[PDB]
């Protein structure tokens, strides 16, 4: 399976479905800005606990 | 070589953005298919 | 098909290097939590500027 400590990154799981969901929305409503679409997005998601 | 004229810079290892570069054009190419089915 | 079909639909410019931008650390950081990792990434790459 492995190969060695020499370098070990793979493409991690779940990072398409999380980008997905800013990527996807960013289309849909096709905003002016991205840095503050993507806190605006990325925020309110985490903070949609409690 | 490829397809790279120019070049990003700025910082990020080599594997590093080789890497992170597929993983933007996956779920980019993936979130239009979301929009594709409306 | 009109205003939207090139092939991945209508990505907006600069977003491809924004989320790269990210990724780029999540690859060589690797962090606990995805969500709070972007965040915090996002919020201090305005902050830090205008």
């Amino acid at each position: 399976g492995a190969m060695g400590s020499m370098s070990h990154i793979q493409i991690p799981p779940g990072l398409t479905e999380l980008l997905q969901g800013y990527t996807v929305e960013v289309l849909r409503q096709q905003p002016p800005d991205l840095v503050e679409f993507a806190v605006e997005y990325f925020t309110r998601l985490r903070e949609a606990r409690a | 070589a490829m397809a790279d004229i120019g070049s990003a810079s700025g910082y990020v290892p080599e594997e590093i953005w080789k890497k992170a570069e597929e993983a933007v054009n996956e779920v980019k190419r993936q979130a239009m298919t979301e929009l594709q089915k409306a």
